[PDB]
C-alpha cells in the first residue's frame, strides 16, 4: 500500500527546480515521459525537449529527431572542449535519420538499406548474414568502398 | 578502458558514413545513390576551408 | 549514357584536388611508360615531376569525365579546367 | 501484525473460523486468541518527505584559476574553473581541463 | 533567381516567405552579410564626416547641383583630416570584394569529397580523448547525467 | 469533484484548438474567430448547464479554400468528430463511417477520449472513396507544428513533386523518407509518395530546405 501514485506521472523518478544563473526557475525531470510533460498545465509546450532521441523522434517526428540527435551529440563534445565543426555532426544526423526513422550505427542498426552482405560480414555477426544471404538468394551488388 | 571502447565507436561510425561523398551535383549520397544531403551541411561549405 | 553538350554545364569549373591527383597519377604512369611529353625536360627524369610540370604549363592532353548521379556526364579537359 | 504464540512462539496469523470469527490461531500448536470486541491494529510511522529547495548552482566552492578563455573576444573571461586528470600514459604530463567563469565554454588544455 | 517550387518567379512579395527557401540561399545571406560590412565601414567613415560638420555622405545626392563636389566649402583641414583617419580608396574595395568571393568559392565542398568518412573520423577522432567516467568540477553537485 | 471537470474543461480545449489549426493549415476554410476561442467562450458554447463537457456538438465542417482547392484540385470536404465513450465499440465506427458516406466525405477525423478497440484496426480501412485519421484527445493537446524542435513542413503538390524530382533528376527511391504515422506526417494528413519540402533552420548555415518523401 504505502508505494502507489496518487499524484503526478508514474513515470518521473524525480523532478528538480534549476535556475539558468537568472530569475528563471525551470524544471527538469527525470522520467521517460515527454508527451506528458509537455501536455502538463503550466509547462510551455513549444519549448519543452528532451534528450531522449528516440522519445523525441516518436513524439514530434523524425525531423525533430535529427534536430535533437545533432544537439544532443554537439552538446556532448561541447562539455569536453572537442571543436568540431557542426557540419558532421549534420551530416551525422541526416545518415541517421534519412530513412524516415532513427537507425542506429549498432549492428542491427546497418541492416537499414546497405544489403552489402561483405560490408556487414566485415562488420560483424559473419556467419549468420552470410548464410542467410545465401539463404534468401541475395543479389548484392559491390558498390560500397568496404 | 576507454582505448577499445572507444576504439569499436570510431569503427562503427565510419562503417555508417563510409560510402558517404559529394556527388557533382553537390548533394551527399550514399553507394545506392540515394540522398542524404541535398547540399552538404545546408551550405555546400568545406569546415576545411 | 547522353553526354551533356558542352555549351552549357552545371558541374564546376575549377579542378578538385581529387582530379589533380588523379590526373598528374595517370600522366606520371603514361610518362613510365614512355609516352612522349610536351614539356622541355630541363634534365628531369621523374614521369612525376615531368607531369607536374605538364600540369603547370596545361600541356596533358587528357580530359575529364564527371559522371552526375543520374548517370549523364560532362567533359572537361585539363586545359580548361582551371586551378 | 508480527505477534507469536506464548506456547510454540511461532508467528501468529488471522484465520476465518465459524461465524467468521478472526482469531489469532498459532499454527502448528493449539492455541487460540479469538477477538470479543477487541481491536488488533499494527501502526507504523512514514516519513513525511519535506519540499526540496531549488537545485541552483554551487559554483562557489570550484577552484578557479587565471585562464584567459579561447572565447575572450566574446567575453572578457580571466578566470576558468579546472581539473587535472592524467588521461595519459604515466610518461606524458597531467590534463587540465578549464571552463571559462564568463561564458562556460570548456577547453583542456593538457 | 529563386524560382517557386513549381519553378515559376516569386512575385516580391514572397521573397522571403519561407515556403520559397532553396540552395542558393546561404550564397545570397553571404552576399548579404558582405553589404552590410562595407556599408558598417562606409557608415564609419559618415559619422566620422558628419562629426567633422561636413556633410556625411551615406546616401547618394539628388540636386541641381549634385555633380559639384560637397567638400569644397571645407578649408582644406578637415578634409586632410578626415582623410588620416579613416580612408577607403575603390581598390582597396574591390580587393576586399575579390578577396571575399574569391574565398567562398574556394570553401565549397568538392564533389568527390568522403566526406562521410571525413565526418565519421571528426567524431571519432575527439572521442577517443574524453573518459567514460564522468569526471566533474568538485563542488557543482548537479545531477550526474552521463 | 470540481478540479477534475475544470482540468478536463481546459484539456479538451486545448485539444480543440490543436484540431482547428490542424486543419487550418492542412488547408481549409478556418480562420482565428474560431481558432483563438477564448476558453471561457468555448466553455460557454460547448459546456452545458450543469457544466459537463458534451463532445458531439464542435463536430463541424471544413471546407477547402481557394489557394488550397487551386493547388490541390482534388480536396473534399472534411469531417472532425469527437468520440465520447471511454473505448471505442464497434458500433460507433461503424455509424461514423455510416455518415461520411451517407455524406460523402473525402476524409474524416476520429478523435477519442483514452483508447481504441484492437477491432477497430480491422474496420477503419475499409472506405475506397474516402480515408479515416485517428487521433487520440490526449495526444494531440499541444500540436508538434508549433514545437521549436520541428522545422516547418510543407506539403508539395503533384506538380511540385514532378518539378522537384527533375530539378534533381531523381526517382522516389532517392529521396530521403518520412514514415507514416510520423507525428507531423500524421498531422499534415501525407499519403505514401507525398513529397514534402522541409524548411529547416541552422546556426551555422542559415535558413535551408529539405525534402522527404511518405512511405
Ligand atoms: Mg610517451
Ligand atoms: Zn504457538
Ligand atoms: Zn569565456
Amino acid at each position: 500500500l504505502p508505494d502507489v501514485v496518487v499524484k503526478g506521472l508514474p513515470d518521473i523518478s524525480r523532478a528538480v527546480i534549476n535556475i539558468r544563473d537568472d530569475g528563471k526557475r525551470e524544471l527538469l525531470v527525470e522520467g521517460y515521459g515527454l508527451r506528458d510533460v509537455m501536455c502538463t498545465d503550466g509547462v510551455i509546450g513549444s519549448r519543452t525537449t528532451t534528450n531522449h532521441v528516440l522519445e523525441v523522434f516518436s513524439v514530434l517526428g523524425i525531423e525533430a529527431a535529427r534536430y535533437s540527435i545533432i544537439r544532443e551529440i554537439n552538446y556532448t563534445m561541447s562539455n569536453h572542449g572537442m571543436s568540431v565543426d557542426p557540419r558532421h555532426i549534420q551530416l551525422l544526423g541526416d545518415v541517421m535519420t534519412y530513412k524516415g526513422e532513427v537507425l542506429g550505427i549498432t549492428r542491427f542498426g546497418l541492416s537499414k538499406m546497405r544489403d552489402s552482405v561483405l560490408q556487414l560480414a566485415s562488420f560483424e555477426k559473419t556467419t549468420d548474414h552470410l548464410f542467410d544471404a545465401a539463404f534468401y538468394m541475395k543479389k548484392d551488388a559491390v558498390e560500397g568502398v568496404s | 578502458v576507454k582505448t577499445a571502447e572507444t576504439g569499436y565507436m570510431s569503427r562503427r561510425l565510419m562503417k555508417s558514413l563510409e560510402d558517404l561523398s559529394c556527388q557533382y551535383d553537390n548533394t551527399v549520397r550514399t553507394s545506392a545513390n540515394g540522398i542524404v544531403q541535398f547540399t552538404y551541411g545546408g551550405d555546400g561549405l568545406d569546415p576545411l576551408e | 549514357e547522353k553526354a551533356i553538350p558542352k555549351d552549357q554545364r552545371a558541374t564546376t569549373p575549377y579542378m578538385t584536388k581529387y582530379e589533380r591527383a588523379r590526373i598528374l597519377g595517370t600522366r606520371a604512369l603514361q610518362i613510365s611508360m614512355n609516352a612522349p611529353v610536351f614539356v622541355d625536360l630541363e634534365g628531369e627524369t621523374d614521369p612525376l615531376r615531368i607531369a607536374m610540370k605538364e600540369l603547370a604549363e596545361k600541356k596533358i592532353p587528357l580530359v575529364i569525365r564527371r559522371y552526375l548521379p543520374d548517370g549523364s556526364f560532362e567533359d572537361w579537359s585539363v586545359e580548361e579546367l582551371i586551378v | 501484525m508480527l505477534s507469536f504464540c506464548p506456547s510454540c512462539n511461532n508467528m501468529l496469523l488471522i484465520t476465518s473460523g465459524d461465524s467468521g470469527v478472526y482469531t489469532l490461531a498459532c499454527r502448528s500448536c493449539p492455541y487460540e486468541f479469538p477477538i470479543e470486541g477487541i481491536e488488533i491494529y499494527d501502526r507504523k510511522k512514514l516519513p513525511r518527505k519535506e519540499v526540496d529547495d531549488v537545485l541552483g548552482g554551487g559554483w562557489d566552492n570550484v577552484d578557479q584559476t587565471k585562464t584567459q578563455c579561447p572565447n575572450y573576444d566574446t567575453c572578457g573571461g580571466e578566470s576558468a574553473y579546472f581539473f587535472q586528470l592524467q588521461i595519459r600514459s604515466a610518461d606524458e604530463p597531467m590534463t587540465t581541463f578549464y571552463k571559462c567563469v564568463n561564458c562556460g565554454h570548456r577547453w583542456k588544455e593538457n | 533567381v529563386r524560382y517557386d517550387n513549381s519553378g515559376c518567379l516569386v512575385k516580391r512579395e514572397d521573397l522571403n516567405k519561407a515556403e520559397y527557401v532553396d540552395q542558393y540561399d546561404a550564397e545570397r545571406d553571404f552576399y548579404h552579410s558582405l553589404r552590410e560590412y562595407i556599408n558598417g565601414k562606409a557608415t564609419a567613415l559618415a559619422n566620422l564626416r558628419k562629426s567633422r560638420g561636413m556633410l556625411g555622405l551615406l546616401e547618394p545626392p539628388a540636386k541641381e547641383l549634385q555633380g559639384i563636389d560637397p567638400d569644397e566649402t571645407v578649408p582644406d583641414n578637415v578634409k586632410t583630416s578626415v582623410s588620416q583617419l579613416y580612408r577607403i580608396s575603390e581598390k582597396s574595395v574591390r580587393k576586399f570584394l575579390e578577396i571575399a568571393l574569391f574565398k567562398y568559392r574556394k570553401a565549397r565542398l568538392e564533389p568527390g569529397t568522403a566526406i562521410g568518412a571525413i565526418g565519421a573520423q571528426s567524431i571519432g577522432e575527439p572521442g577517443t580523448q574524453m573518459t567514460l567516467k564522468t569526471f566533474h568540477f568538485a563542488g557543482v553537485a548537479s545531477m550526474n547525467v552521463t | 469533484m470540481d478540479q477534475e471537470n475544470e482540468r478536463n474543461i481546459s484539456r479538451l480545449w486545448r485539444a480543440f484548438r490543436t484540431v482547428k489549426e490542424m486543419v487550418k493549415d492542412r488547408g481549409y476554410f478556418i480562420t482565428q474567430e474560431e481558432v483563438e476561442l477564448p476558453l471561457e467562450d468555448f466553455k460557454a458554447k460547448y459546456c452545458d448547464s450543469m457544466g459537463r463537457p458534451q463532445r458531439k456538438m464542435m463536430s463541424f465542417q471544413a471546407n477547402p479554400t481557394e489557394e488550397s482547392i487551386s493547388k490541390f484540385p482534388d480536396m473534399g470536404s472534411l469531417w472532425v468528430e469527437f468520440c465520447d465513450e471511454p473505448s471505442v465499440g464497434v458500433k460507433t465506427m461503424k455509424t461514423f463511417v455510416i455518415h461520411i458516406q451517407e455524406k460523402n466525405f473525402q476524409t474524416g477525423i476520429f478523435v477519442y477520449q483514452n483508447n481504441i478497440t484492437p477491432s477497430a484496426m480491422k474496420l477503419v480501412p475499409s472506405i475506397p472513396p474516402a480515408t479515416i485519421e485517428t487521433f487520440n484527445e490526449a495526444a494531440l493537446v499541444v500540436n508538434i507544428t508549433h514545437h521549436e524542435l520541428v522545422p516547418k513542413h510543407i506539403r508539395l503538390s503533384s506538380d511540385e513533386k514532378r518539378e522537384l524530382l527533375k530539378r534533381y533528376r531523381l526517382k522516389e527511391s532517392q529521396l530521403p523518407r518520412i514514415q507514416r504515422a510520423d507525428p507531423v506526417a500524421l498531422y499534415l494528413g501525407l499519403k505514401r509518395g507525398e513529397v514534402v519540402k522541409i524548411i529547416r533552420k541552422s546556426e551555422t548555415s542559415g535558413r535551408y530546405a529539405s525534402y522527404r518523401i511518405c512511405m
